[PDB]
């Protein structure tokens, strides 16, 4: 057995995957088999979700997280997010579940049967971690693959049916995107926006033309950078800046994945465009706004003058001003005045919420939507009791947004921890002190005392 | 060549014996309806 | 050498009494900015309208507080997650009214404390140490990010961040339990196991090492003079300590490897505090602790109360009373 | 060679679980306190003492089961099985909360038995008794909270019940009734506990990251041998690291390890003193100067004043169900509530 | 090293598993029957789900008298009929 | 008086930090 | 206490005739209530209009009286305001607005009777807890 015990490999059983650092064939098998696990879960979960899926309930009432992703891509849904065809969800699950067997077979093959290292079998497939030019070549292949993957989303949106547009005129509907936003002052303008409130960085993207046009820019950037990395070698400043080792490249990815995990947590929590509320439930801000609207509507129907009602503090009970003068809902939801949603935007004028439209133009579909969203706020217990912590058992509800945000915060955090673990270790291992201080040349004993 | 019954044997069974009994009791409680 | 090469050698110098380093060039201005502003705000800041309801809370010593009640009050609910630096205010008096100092302090603090973690990596690298003290520090760091940043983000306002004061901390805790049932959340429970266990293990390790100190001194002097700084010999008999503690429990319950023992002392409170931080940071998105309110029902359908039902009454009392003028509608949604 | 010396020989035999003379006290008392707790939480109700279900048999889970305290009407009765309340009836003894006093009293004597074990083993192997001394703190906590606190109060009913959520109720009771977070003795406790966990984390991490390279493996646990005379990690490097990071550092390993005893032990002792005060309702409930000012100036608000309102909510909303011996009927109009909620 | 037989030698032996494949299920089954015969309710005095309240009762059978608590419970139980 | 007292004790603590860092007994290797 | 026939006997209509539900249709009613109604009417209140609850005494004062099975079933077919002046099916779930309230789609008449039974039985069990809100939690 080659490198399969601690004495030969230097790593204990619980650090057992580190025995694969220089065994590229077994390491390839680890990765392909793990890719099979990911594809298996995507397949097995979708089929689980579909087997449980009641078509007459909203998706967010059903503890589904994958079916909403498919519905957002345009498959299976009609106007307002209602499900018209369960069969695309079945196909996505099945095809993932079958492809996981192929990835699983090739992972297991290279892990246990095939050559332990690839460097003798092939010069193209073998690699040294220290071979900087080979590393950029594999990086370049993978960038081209990811860039085509972004263009697939563009292909679906433009030439294969469209995407679910929650902002479409007349209600949410699957809409083909014909004019994506190509202009880089808009696309790269999102990158320069503040992440703070009212701004939201890239999380505030609020139309599918910007989403699609960004993915055009990303696909071409990734293909161009892919080609660039196949044709160049890391410049001198890059070679002096980085650690060039397998553990170091892993650490760099862990830093990147953690950052992406944190961004996804915010995307699912705040964005109702690529995470439509008809599939994922209302956002936290959306439900709080929906409550103020609901009681505005009820109280106005009873005869209340809503623009002139004082709350207990003296601020307007239903309506007040934001710190820049826009007319906004009152109460605690004053914090969420930057919320924008297709059920609320028809009440907004130039100065914010228009009081004449509020008096005259609230439709019954908005009243139903506000009540539905207020009663499906992303608040629930770990045993899936919906509502505040003080609520009784009855409602079985935790919003997908809560499940998705909490999970991805947890994952992003530990991946930050992993980045710090592996980045520190790769630094120490490259400098040669990862196993401890050498008793003969202890560095601190050669230093002058601090005092 | 070792003994079977020890102070150790007694200490193990003073815990393990009621534990298995209590695990059967609590399992049966899972099938009580109101 | 040019000026840049001389400056870099000063910055990364191991001979500086306090290590600067590249993280230190961020850490030092940020932490000084946060400290100075905190001290001035804690002493002298006027009352802050935390709830956005024109009901300012007095947090500073000059405005009637003592050490226990004083705080730097969180920024106004009307601001929400909006970035409120000094230049965004029309005057300092408006910045003060709206709780500007809080945003300035926590932002400089979190940036500074993140660089403290990096600086711990940096020095260990310069000294030839292994690099993972910083990983241990990531536990309290994550906890600080949880209460100052992540909780406000998920709740939609820096007004829900923990106040910078002692009674303000308690207010944050009580309201949190009211709204999230944190005591019934297993991540908090792992946090408690992390900290009780950590204090337990701190006491245990301290006591076992102290018990097994090898005699080098007389009765008239502190036994601590038995150790000389940088001596090569072990100052305690780890075989004696293992022989005690493995008879206190049983032999295989006790560490005989000092490296394993010290790893355990690291890993236990650190992993436990990570779960605590993730607890807060996941209750930021309102995934709450276990709700067993009315879980036990008799044959007729009468609710039979349990201890969880008694907790709920206490939770209700905090909930109905907290921010007593801020709510206009029946559900507390964020 | 009398019968005492032969019995001493047998009790102190090297075996898998050391017995000792302390084991005569410890082992039955610990087993009964442990077994009483599992028995009560599996099968015993709190319906007649508290009006609660508290067992797996009634539908509770691990978080909600408890062996609950006896009824307030029992006062501080020992509630012996043969006593005048149960009169030898085991079923009634369980219904009246006799398992609570059973666990508390056998837990108390077991804890004594455990500290006696610490002394006995330390004396036999020839080490100093600092582990027993450090165990005085959990004993001080147990005695103050589980015995002295209810003895100062009206009955054992107000002691903590032995259950997860029951303890959580005890925590929220102490906020709402005692304002225990405001108590400087509790604060010293918190500092000792959190300072203890910090020292645990930092000392472990410091040792693991200043290790000498004593072997060839990248997993470094194998490079230790318990019979080595040499330090396994560099105190000098650790000292230089912490002096440059934090300003100060340990330079004496003995003082370092004593301080690790001292910090959590002192904190727990301080909290115990606070709980003794709370036995007599000697709370640090209020700051008189702020109450005078808040009463006369309806614009003066602090985080301390806000906490007092929270406390008033806790008392009013929890007391009718938490203290069912009082027969509190609090009509809905008397309950303190803010606007809307 | 205290002279007892090692645990990993015992639980890997067939004689252990001859014995314990009988004693372990019998204990588990004995615990199961303690509940499902209802003996657990009668030993401990725990209410069954239909014996918390009398049919129209809403009040809790709380014990109010120290030296006649044994009789208060018996009077509460006799009101369950 | 209260405010002065709290600030005074605080200022002494900061001073004690200064002496504990810059005027410690120097760790000497022996 | 058990879930007797006498607990399960509720007014069928307003004239005076009663029906006694089975335990199976009580438990189907609680399941269907939870599925279709509890998001707004958990515990017998009304989250989106707290002035009106599902207490039997409030249902009795509604126009037409809703404190019987036939009155409750009719509300689920054609909901009105508390005075019976406005039909409110465009904002309240019902069988005629099952296109806009899709959880109302496959509810049968036995399902509406089961829900109506749960609404009438539950206060006889819970007392003032039903429709009382957080004061009685
Ligand atoms: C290496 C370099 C990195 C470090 C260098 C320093 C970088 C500084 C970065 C500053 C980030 C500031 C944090 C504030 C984030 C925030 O308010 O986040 C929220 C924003 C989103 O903001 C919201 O975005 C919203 C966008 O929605 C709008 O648009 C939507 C369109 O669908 C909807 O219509 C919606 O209704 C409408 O309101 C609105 O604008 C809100 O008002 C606004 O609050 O997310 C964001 O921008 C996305 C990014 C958030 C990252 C979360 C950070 C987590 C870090 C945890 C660290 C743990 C550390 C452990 C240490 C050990
Ligand atoms: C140390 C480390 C090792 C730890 C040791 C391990 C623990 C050992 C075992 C401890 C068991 C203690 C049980 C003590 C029960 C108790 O006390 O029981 C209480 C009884 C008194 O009974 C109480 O008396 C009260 C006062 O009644 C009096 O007043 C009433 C109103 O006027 C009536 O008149 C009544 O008839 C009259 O007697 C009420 O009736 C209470 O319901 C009733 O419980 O005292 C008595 O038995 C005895 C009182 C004298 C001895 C007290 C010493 C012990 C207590 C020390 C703690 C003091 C706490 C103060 C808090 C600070
Ligand atoms: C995603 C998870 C994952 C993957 C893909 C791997 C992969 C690998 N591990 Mg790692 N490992 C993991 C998690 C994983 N590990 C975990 C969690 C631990 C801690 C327990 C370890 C601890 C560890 C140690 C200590 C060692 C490894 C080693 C290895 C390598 C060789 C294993 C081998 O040849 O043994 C042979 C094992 C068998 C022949 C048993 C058969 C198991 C098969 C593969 C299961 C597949 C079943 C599947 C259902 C069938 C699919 C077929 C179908 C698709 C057609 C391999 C690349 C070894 C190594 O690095 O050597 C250089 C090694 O020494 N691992
Ligand atoms: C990360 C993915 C990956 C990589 C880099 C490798 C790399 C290798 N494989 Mg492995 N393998 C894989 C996955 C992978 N494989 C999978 C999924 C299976 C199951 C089907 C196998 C089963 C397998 C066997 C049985 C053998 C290899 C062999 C090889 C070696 C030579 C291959 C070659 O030159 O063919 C030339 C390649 C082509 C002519 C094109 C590839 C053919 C496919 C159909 C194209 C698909 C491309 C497309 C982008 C895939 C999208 C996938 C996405 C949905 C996940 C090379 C080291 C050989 C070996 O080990 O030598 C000793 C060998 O005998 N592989
Ligand atoms: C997975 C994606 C990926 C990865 C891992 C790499 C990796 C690399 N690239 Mg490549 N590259 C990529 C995609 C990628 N690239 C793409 C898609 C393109 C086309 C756009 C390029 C075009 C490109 C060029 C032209 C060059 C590289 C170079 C390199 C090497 C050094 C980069 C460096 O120093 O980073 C760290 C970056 C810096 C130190 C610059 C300053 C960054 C500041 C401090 C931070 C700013 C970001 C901050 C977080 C704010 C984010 C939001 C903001 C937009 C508001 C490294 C091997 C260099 C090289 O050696 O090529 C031979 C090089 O010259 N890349
Ligand atoms: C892509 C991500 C990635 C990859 C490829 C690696 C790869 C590696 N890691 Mg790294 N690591 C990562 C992320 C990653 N890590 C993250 C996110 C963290 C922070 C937690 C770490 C922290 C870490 C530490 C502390 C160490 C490594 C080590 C290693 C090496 C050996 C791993 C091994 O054999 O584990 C074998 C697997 C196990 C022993 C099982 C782990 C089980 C975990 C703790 C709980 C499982 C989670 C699950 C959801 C909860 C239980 C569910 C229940 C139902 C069963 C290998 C190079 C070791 C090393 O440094 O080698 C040089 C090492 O000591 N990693
Ligand atoms: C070290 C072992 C130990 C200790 C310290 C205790 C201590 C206690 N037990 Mg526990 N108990 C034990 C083992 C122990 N038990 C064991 C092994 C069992 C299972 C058999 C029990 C079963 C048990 C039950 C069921 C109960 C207790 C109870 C008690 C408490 C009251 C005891 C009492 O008043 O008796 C008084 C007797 C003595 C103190 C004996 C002292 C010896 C004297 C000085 C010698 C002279 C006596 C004389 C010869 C007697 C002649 C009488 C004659 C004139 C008629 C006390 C805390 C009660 C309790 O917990 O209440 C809540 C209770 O109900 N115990
Ligand atoms: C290497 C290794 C490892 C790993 C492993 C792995 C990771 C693997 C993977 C694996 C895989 C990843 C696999 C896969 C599989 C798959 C399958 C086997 C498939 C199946 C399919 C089917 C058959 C289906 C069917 C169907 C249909 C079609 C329709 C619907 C219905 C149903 C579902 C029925 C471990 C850790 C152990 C260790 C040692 C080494
Ligand atoms: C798709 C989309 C879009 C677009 C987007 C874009 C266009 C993006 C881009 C992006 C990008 C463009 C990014 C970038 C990133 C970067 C980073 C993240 C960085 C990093 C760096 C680092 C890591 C460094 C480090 C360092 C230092 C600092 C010093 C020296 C050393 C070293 C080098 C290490 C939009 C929004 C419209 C919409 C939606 C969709
Ligand atoms: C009171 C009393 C008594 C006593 C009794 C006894 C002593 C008992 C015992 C008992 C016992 C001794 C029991 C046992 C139980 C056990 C159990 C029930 C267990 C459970 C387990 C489980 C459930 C597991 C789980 C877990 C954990 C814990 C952690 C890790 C993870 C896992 C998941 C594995 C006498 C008669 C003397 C006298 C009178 C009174
Ligand atoms: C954030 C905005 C800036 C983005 C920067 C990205 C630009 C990419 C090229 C930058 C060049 C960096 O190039 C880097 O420069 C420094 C200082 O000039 C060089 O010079 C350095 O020499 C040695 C190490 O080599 C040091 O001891 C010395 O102090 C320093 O002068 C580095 O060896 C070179 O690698
Ligand atoms: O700020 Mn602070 O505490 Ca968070 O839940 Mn809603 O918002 Mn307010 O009431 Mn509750
Ligand atoms: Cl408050
Ligand atoms: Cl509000
Ligand atoms: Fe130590």
């Amino acid at each position: 057995a080659t490198n399969r015990d601690q004495e030969s490999s230097g790593f204990a059983w619980w650090a057992g995957n580190a025995r694969l650092i220089n065994l590229s064939g077994k390491l390839l098998g680890a990765h392909v088999a793990h890719a099979g696990l990911i594809v298996f879960w995507a397949g097995a979960m979708t089929l689980f979700e579909l087997a449980h899926f009641i078509p007459e309930k909203p998706m967010y009432e059903q503890g589904l997280i994958l079916i909403p992703h498919i519905a957002t891509l345009g498959w299976g849904v009609g106007p307002g997010g209602e499900v018209v065809d369960t069969f695309p969800f079945f196909v996505v699950g099945v095809v993932h579940l079958i492809s996981s067997a192929v990835l699983g077979f090739g992972g297991v093959y290279h892990a246990i049967r095939g050559p332990e290292t690839l460097e003798e079998y092939s010069s193209f497939f073998g690699y040294d971690w220290k071979d900087k030019n080979k590393m950029t070549t594999i990086l370049g292949f993978h960038l081209i693959v990811l860039g085509i993957g972004a263009l697939l989303l563009v292909a679906k949106a433009m030439f294969f049916g469209g995407l679910y547009d929650t902002w479409a005129p007349g209600g949410g509907d699957v809409r083909v995107i014909t004019n994506p936003t190509l202009d880089p002052r808009v696309i790269f303008g999102y990158l320069l926006k503040s992440p703070f409130g009212g701004e939201g960085w890239i999380v505030s993207v609020n139309n599918l033309e910007d989403v699609v046009g960004g993915h055009i820019w990303i696909g071409l950037i990734c293909i161009a950078g892919g080609i660039w990395h196949i044709l160049t070698t890391p410049f001198g400043w890059a070679r002096r800046a980085f650690i060039w080792s397998g553990e170091a490249y892993l650490s760099y990815s862990l830093g990147a994945l953690s950052m992406m995990g944190f961004i996804a947590t915010c995307f699912v929590w705040f964005n109702n465009t690529v995470y439509p509320s008809e599939f994922y439930g209302p956002t936290g801000p959306e439900a709080s706004q929906a409550q103020a609207m609901t009681f505005l509507i009820r109280d106005q129907k009873l005869g209340a003058n809503v623009g002139s009602a004082q709350g207990p503090t003296g601020l307007g009970k239903y309506l007040m001003r934001s710190p820049t003068g826009e007319i906004i809902f009152g109460g605690e939801t004053m914090r969420f005045w930057d919320f924008r949603g297709p059920w609320l935007e028809p009440l907004r004028g130039p100065n914010g919420l228009d009081l004449n439209k509020i008096k005259n133009d609230i439709q019954p579909w908005q009243e139903r939507r506000a009540a539905e969203y207020m009663t499906h706020a992303p608040l629930g217990s770990l045993n899936s009791v919906g509502g505040v912590a003080t609520e009784i058992n009855s409602v079985n509800f935790v919003s997908p947004r809560s499940w998705l945000a909490t999970s991805h915060f947890v994952l992003a955090f530990f991946f930050l921890v992993g980045h710090l673990w592996h980045a520190g270790r790769a630094r120490a291992a490259a400098a040669g002190f990862e196993k401890g201080i050498d008793r003969e040349s202890e560095p601190v004993l050669s230093m002058p005392s601090l005092d | 060549s070792y003994p079977i019954f020890t102070v150790r044997w007694v200490a193990v069974h003073t815990l393990a014996v009621p534990t298995i009994f209590f695990l059967g009791a609590i399992a049966a409680m899972q099938f009580i309806q109101r | 050498a040019n000026l840049w090469e001389r400056f870099c050698n000063w910055v990364t110098s191991t001979d500086n009494r306090l290590y600067v380093g590249w993280f230190g060039v961020i850490m030092i201005p940020t932490l000084l900015a946060a400290t100075i502003c905190f001290v001035i705000a804690f002493i002298a800041a006027p009352p802050v309208d935390i709830d956005g309801i024109r009901e300012p809370v007095s947090g500073s010593l000059l405005y009637g507080n003592n050490i226990i009640t004083g705080a730097v009050v969180p920024s106004s609910n009307a601001i929400g997650l909006h970035f409120y630096p000094i230049w965004e205010a029309a005057s300092l008096d408006e910045w003060l009214y709206n709780g500007g100092p809080y945003q300035l302090i926590i932002f400089h603090f979190l940036l500074g404390a993140s660089c403290y973690m990096g600086r711990q990596w940096e020095l260990s690298y310069r000294l030839g140490m292994r690099p993972w003290i910083c990983v241990a520090y990531s536990a309290p760091l994550a906890s600080a990010f949880a209460v100052f940043l992540i909780y406000p983000i998920g709740q939609g306002s820096f007004s829900d961040g923990m106040p910078l004061g002692i009674s303000g901390t308690f207010n944050f805790m009580i309201v949190f339990q009211a709204e999230h049932n944190i005591l019934m959340h297993p991540f908090h429970q792992l946090g408690v196991a992390g900290v009780f266990g950590g204090a337990l293990f701190c006491a245990m390790h301290g006591s076992l090492v102290t018990s097994s100190l090898i005699r080098e001194t007389t009765e008239t002097e502190s036994a601590n003079y038995g150790y000389k700084f940088g001596q090569e010999e072990e100052t305690y008999n780890i075989v004696a300590a293992h022989g005690y503690f493995g008879r206190l429990i049983f032999q295989y319950a006790s560490f005989n490897n000092s490296r394993s023992l010290h790893f355990f002392l690291a890993a236990w409170p650190v992993v436990g505090v990570w779960f605590a931080a993730l607890g807060i940071s996941t209750m930021a998105f309102n995934l709450n602790g276990f709700n067993f309110n009315h879980s036990v029902i008799d044959a007729k359908g009468n609710v039979i109360n349990t201890w969880a039902d008694i907790i709920n009454r206490a939770n209700l009392g905090m909930e109905v009373m907290h921010e007593r003028n801020a709510h206009n509608f029946p559900l507390d949604l964020a | 060679r009398g019968w005492f010396d032969i019995l001493d020989d047998w009790l102190k035999r090297d075996r898998f679980v050391f017995v000792g003379w302390s084991g005569i006290l410890l082992f039955p008392c610990a087993y009964l306190a442990l077994g009483g707790w599992l028995t009560g939480t599996t099968f015993v109700t709190s319906w007649y003492t508290h009006g609660l279900a508290s067992s797996y048999l009634e539908g509770c889970n691990f978080l909600t089961v408890a062996v609950s305290t006896p009824a307030n009407s029992m006062g501080h009765s020992l509630l012996l099985l043969w006593g005048p309340e149960a009169q030898g009836d085991f079923t009634r003894w369980c219904q009246l909360g006799g398992l609570w006093t059973f666990i508390a009293l056998h837990g108390a004597f077991g804890l004594i038995g455990f500290m006696l074990r610490q002394f006995e083993i330390a004396r036999l192997v020839g080490v100093r008794p600092y582990n027993a001394i450090a165990f005085s703190a959990p004993i001080a906590v147990f005695v103050s909270v589980f015995l002295i606190y209810p003895l100062g109060q009206s009955s054992w009913f107000f002691a903590p019940s032995f259950g997860v959520a029951a303890i959580f109720r005890f925590l929220l009771f102490f906020q709402g009734f005692h304002n225990w977070t405001l108590n400087p003795f509790h604060m010293m406790g918190v500092a000792g506990v959190l300072g203890g966990a910090l020292l645990c984390a930092i000392h472990g991490a410091t040792v693991e990251n200043t290790l000498f390279q004593d072997g060839e493996g990248a997993s470094t646990f194998r490079a230790f041998n318990p019979t080595q005379a040499e330090e396994t990690y560099s105190m000098v490097t650790a000292n230089r690291f912490w002096s440059q990071i934090f300003g100060i550092a340990f330079s004496n390993k003995r003082w370092l390890h004593f301080f690790m005893l001292f910090v959590p032990v002192t904190g727990l002792w301080m909290s115990a003193i606070g709980v003794v005060g709370l036995a007599l309702n000697l709370r640090s409930y209020d700051f008189i100067s702020q109450e005078i000012r808040a009463a006369e100036d309806p614009e003066f608000e602090t985080f301390y004043t806000k906490n007092l309102l929270l406390n008033e909510g806790i008392r009013a909303w929890m007391a009718p169900q938490d203290q069912p011996h009082e027969n509190f009927v609090f009509p809905e109009e008397v309950l303190p509530r803010g606007n809307a909620l | 090293t205290t002279g007892e037989r090692p645990f990993s030698d015992i639980i890997t032996s067939v004689r252990y598993w001859v014995i314990h494949s009988i004693t372990i299920p019998a204990l588990f089954i004995a615990g199961w029957l303690f509940v499902s015969t209802g003996l657990a309710y009668d030993v401990f005095g725990t209410p069954r789900p239909d014996s918390y309240y009398a049919q129209e009762q809403r009040s809790i059978p709380l014990v109010t008298d120290r030296f006649e608590a044994k009789q208060q419970v018996e009077t509460f139980l006799e009101q369950l009929k | 008086m209260e405010t002065i007292t709290y600030v005074f004790i605080f200022a002494c603590i900061i001073a004690l930090f200064f002496f504990a860092i810059f005027f410690r007994e120097p760790p000497r290797i022996t | 206490a058990e879930l007797t026939p006498e607990v399960l006997t509720v007014p069928l209509n307003s004239e005076g005739k009663t029906i006694t539900l089975t335990e199976k249709q009580y438990l189907e009613g609680k399941r269907l209530f939870q599925y279709a109604c509890a998001s707004c009417h958990v515990g017998g209140i009304t989250k989106t209009n707290p002035s009106l609850d599902l207490r039997t005494e409030t249902l009795a004062l509604a126009t037409p009286p809703r404190d019987n099975i036939e009155g409750l079933v009719d509300y689920m077919k054609n909901p009105t305001t508390y005075d019976g002046e406005q039909e409110i099916a465009e904002v309240h779930p019902s069988l005629r607005s099952a296109d806009i309230f899709p959880k109302m789609r496959n509810l049968t008449e036995k399902d509406l009777v089961a829900i109506a039974g749960h609404i009438l039985v539950e206060p006889k069990i819970l007392g003032d807890k039903w429709g009382g809100g957080k004061v009685y939690y």
